[PDB]
């Protein structure tokens, strides 16, 4: 787990999480006693604020967020020139380009999906007492929360739940559309795609219930003749040979 | 390509002195592009709509969302996203990416639960493009369809580290003296209750046990106390609910906490948030001391 | 008579649905200018010890 | 040769007692932990204890 | 003979030139990556497409792929990443290249990794560890290549030859290394990180 704590104020009192529509408040000291850690502390020792929430009537944890505010190049930069080296994903389906364009990105990288965090679980299997707490709750996660692959989930008992047994994970849902990634392309970068010095060769027409292989081009098996002489003026062939002039 | 010449031996096609025909979008008509994009924020869902599986008639219904497509997936709301589109031309062939800008989430996700369903509510971008003249010269280049193309955000350049519930620590009177422990782990979850009609339920013969007990959640409240109008609330036999405070001018701290060493307070100033990142992603574990706002 | 051996308590708090504040009510830490409303510790992650 | 001095400053002490037998005393304490040398850096005066 | 800007006599060499003063510092970041336990050095070179390549200009220090706050077991993998903020690059150079000399013992064989080809404009990259092609150690040698006087020369199968050359080794004068070792004033002082 992360933990963290709320810096004093700057009168010195303690800065603590407020209280719902000023209910249910800390306990407040007596007149003129001090926390037995801390003597040296300010009248009240503590402050805390209240949030005017009314759409919640039940019990409830602060649902927080471990908010950053300053982050210098992002993806790189800013620039096309960082956007070059990054790298893209798919995201939402193809839709055709008609008196307007009207994308929806379906697939991005956040779940929804209910966590159960099993905070605390027996030191020993046989020590006199232990305790076993777990709070089920809704979050939203880079990771696919429902690949827990143990089968004690939402059961009642929970009395011999583990690290071992409780939340047993399978990394492999959590994947993303890396199979089919592209990236930007300078326009006005000079890469060449003239090759005078140079011969494909397609596969052999297998001549069965397949694609014409001559029609399918992959430069796999490419040759390259001598560029001193000049480009490749013509192919022919004569008497089960291939000559090239 | 853009062949020369051709021959045919075995069956196999030799092609010479060939150009790789690339099509490639102007500058000037991506930044066009970039311009006209009316990219905006949209709260959409499944094509189901209705998720019936689940029903506030019963003890725990788990939310399975691997019963669907991967379209499940969302923005976070406070996340910078590199958007980008695609095109098709008339052979399925995608086109390279036309950079949009990075724009930010606005909607955040929303699961209803509903008497005998619920509803969730995915955020999802939407460009909107409607310059007559872009969509032509587009579709001049031969292209028919588009797609949306997004870069997502790596741990390091995140907004949002994780999310998850605050629940308050505990501390001994003894250790916190001796500051050995200062704090710990909380047992028990402790809640905070959205109303204070528990504490006239801790009263008389009001409070049945079947409901169960609110664990103590105040803030210095000791956990434990001496009045058996609340005796289900003690979690420790040996705590007899000593305030954590005193009166300089009476006692020592020592003295003070040696009526109750073994007594135990609560402690929201200092919390323990429980994100499934941190259990489930391994690079989260290992953070020493992160600089986060909260 | 009757000692104890072995004692074990089980809790699963449920949380259906979460209802998230609006912009306007967000409660942040950190609020410059701001006397009570300071920051957060730097963040650290427990493993075991 | 000697060089230099360690500027120490505090010291980080632990003490457990394991007792085959029970207390002689049916009411006793025990093992009683107390506060020894357990402070920070800052209060260097209390240093090489 | 489809370029009119040369300028100086060295443009011709077969070994490119470097003509900007490159500055190139290398930082880790913690928390995302995938590195192997041990030291990393970064190697650094430019070279043109279908054209001539630099030597070994630049070579980063050591850096240690270990945790924030403590060492790495010999088995373990490190969630580390390695920030590069190239800074005034030879722009006239199509790519600038990444190598990546990876120890997981004391004087034991190095994994060269070519990390990738960047621009030579591009001011910032990070080295996450998955990517890379593992090219072997000894090729870093090969890097730019000799300085031969050849006499001749033949071309058959893209294959050049090149006979009756002399190895045209540059080396200084006995005298200007004494000259040298006299004009030296050292000294001593105390310095610091950049962080301080």
């Amino acid at each position: 787990h992360l933990v963290f704590a709320f810096n004093y104020t700057e009168s010195g009192k303690q800065l603590i999480l407020p209280m719902k529509n000023n209910n249910n408040g800390y306990l407040a000291p007596s007149a003129n006693s001090k926390p037995f850690w801390n003597p040296t502390a300010p009248e009240g020792a503590v402050y805390q604020d209240s949030i005017n929430f009314t759409n919640e009537n039940r019990a409830f944890f602060w649902l927080a967020e471990l908010y950053r505010d300053s982050v210098v190049n992002r993806f790189g930069g800013d620039t096309e020139e960082a956007i070059l080296n990054n790298t893209w994903l798919p995201s939402g389906d193809s839709v055709i380009i008609g008196d307007s364009i009207n994308i929806e990105y379906t697939e991005g990288d956040t779940y929804y999906q209910r966590y159960d965090c099993l905070r605390t679980f027996a030191y020993t299997n046989e020590d006199q007492n232990s305790i076993v707490d777990i709070v089920s709750f809704m979050c939203e996660s880079k990771v696919n929360i429902d690949g827990r692959y143990d089968k004690n989930r939402g059961q009642v008992n929970n009395l011999a739940v583990s690290p071992t047994n409780f939340n047993l994970f399978n990394p492999v849902y959590s994947q993303k559309n890396n199979f089919f990634t592209f990236r930007t392309i300078d326009y006005e970068r000079f890469s060449i795609n003239y090759f005078p010095n140079s011969i494909t060769v397609t596969k052999e027409k297998s001549l069965g219930e397949d694609i014409d292989t001559w029609t399918n081009i992959t430069l796999a098996t490419t040759l390259d003749l001598d560029g001193d002489k000049g480009e490749i003026v013509s192919l022919n062939t004569y008497n089960n040979e291939i000559f090239c002039f | 390509i853009a062949p020369y010449t051709m021959t045919q031996k075995d069956n196999t096609l030799f092609l010479g002195n060939y150009t790789l025909k690339r099509s490639l979008i102007s500058t000037e008509l991506k930044n066009q592009i970039k311009s006209d994009s009316i990219v905006t924020t949209i709260l959409g869902g499944l094509d189901d709509a209705i998720e019936s599986e689940w029903n506030v008639n019963t003890q725990y219904n788990s939310n399975y969302d691997l019963n669907y497509d991967s379209r499940i997936k969302g923005f976070q709301k406070g996340e910078i996203y590199r958007l980008g589109i695609q095109f098709q031309d008339n052979k399925g062939k995608w086109s390279e990416v036309v950079f949009i800008g990075d724009y930010e989430c606005t909607e955040r996700f929303k699961y209803t639960q509903y008497d005998t369903y619920g509803i969730t509510l995915i955020p999802r971008f939407k460009v909107v493009i409607s310059n007559s003249t872009t969509i032509q010269a587009i579709k001049n280049l031969g292209y028919i369809n588009a797609r949306g193309v997004v870069v997502f955000p790596t741990l390091e350049d995140r907004n949002i580290l994780c999310q998850g519930i605050l629940c308050p620590t505990v501390a001994n009177y003894k250790d916190r003296l001796d500051n050995s422990p200062f704090v710990q782990s909380s047992w028990f979850s402790r809640p905070k209750q959205a109303t204070e009609t528990w504490k006239t339920e801790y009263s008389g013969t009001n409070h049945l046990s079947e409901f169960g007990e609110v664990p103590y959640f105040q803030h210095n409240e000791p956990i434990g106390s001496a009045s058996l109008s609340e005796i289900t609330r003690w979690e420790i036999q040996t705590s007899l609910g000593l305030v954590p405070y005193y009166n300089p001018s009476t006692t020592n701290a020592k003295d003070f906490v040696d009526g109750s060493p073994s007594e135990f307070l609560v402690d929201e100033n200092i919390v323990t948030m429980h994100s499934p990142d941190v259990e489930f992603d391994d690079r989260l574990q290992n953070i020493t001391n992160g600089k986060f706002k909260l | 008579a009757a000692a104890l051996q072995r004692k074990i308590i089980s809790n699963l708090k449920f949380a259906s649905q979460n209802n998230y504040l609006p912009n306007q009510s967000v409660w942040e830490a950190e609020i410059s200018g701001d006397a009570n409303h300071t920051g957060i510790t730097p963040v650290n992650s427990w493993t075991e010890g | 040769r000697i060089i230099g001095t360690t500027h120490l400053t505090n010291t980080l002490s632990d003490i457990s007692v394991i007792t085959s037998t029970p207390t002689y005393g049916n009411y006793a304490t025990g093992f009683y932990k107390g506060k020894v040398a357990n402070m920070n850096i800052s209060t260097s005066y209390y240093g090489g204890r | 003979i489809t370029k009119d800007d040369y300028n100086n006599a060295d443009d011709f060499d077969f070994v490119g030139t470097i003509h900007t003063s490159s500055k190139i510092e290398v930082s880790k970041v913690n928390g995302s990556g995938a590195f192997g336990q041990g030291v990393i050095q970064y190697a650094f070179t430019y070279y043109n497409k279908y054209g001539k390549e630099t030597n070994i200009f630049r070579t980063s220090p050591l850096l240690y792929i270990a945790y924030s706050d403590r060492g790495a077991s010999p088995e373990e993998t490190v969630s580390c990443s390695f920030q590069i903020n190239f800074t005034e690059l030879d722009s006239s150079y199509d790519f600038i290249r990444v190598y990546s000399i990876h120890r997981t013992s004391i004087d034991a064989t190095p994994t060269v990794r070519k990390v990738a080809d960047l621009a030579t404009d591009t001011k910032l990259y990070v080295d996450t560890g998955t990517t890379g092609e593992i090219v072997d150690p000894t090729l870093l040698l090969y890097v730019g290549g000799e300085e031969i006087a050849p006499y001749t020369m033949t071309q058959k199968d893209n294959t050049l030859f090149l006979g009756n050359y002399t190895l045209k080794r540059s080396l200084i004068s006995t005298e200007l290394k004494n000259q040298i070792k006299s004009d030296s004033i050292v000294t001593t002082i105390l310095g610091g990180l950049d962080d301080a």
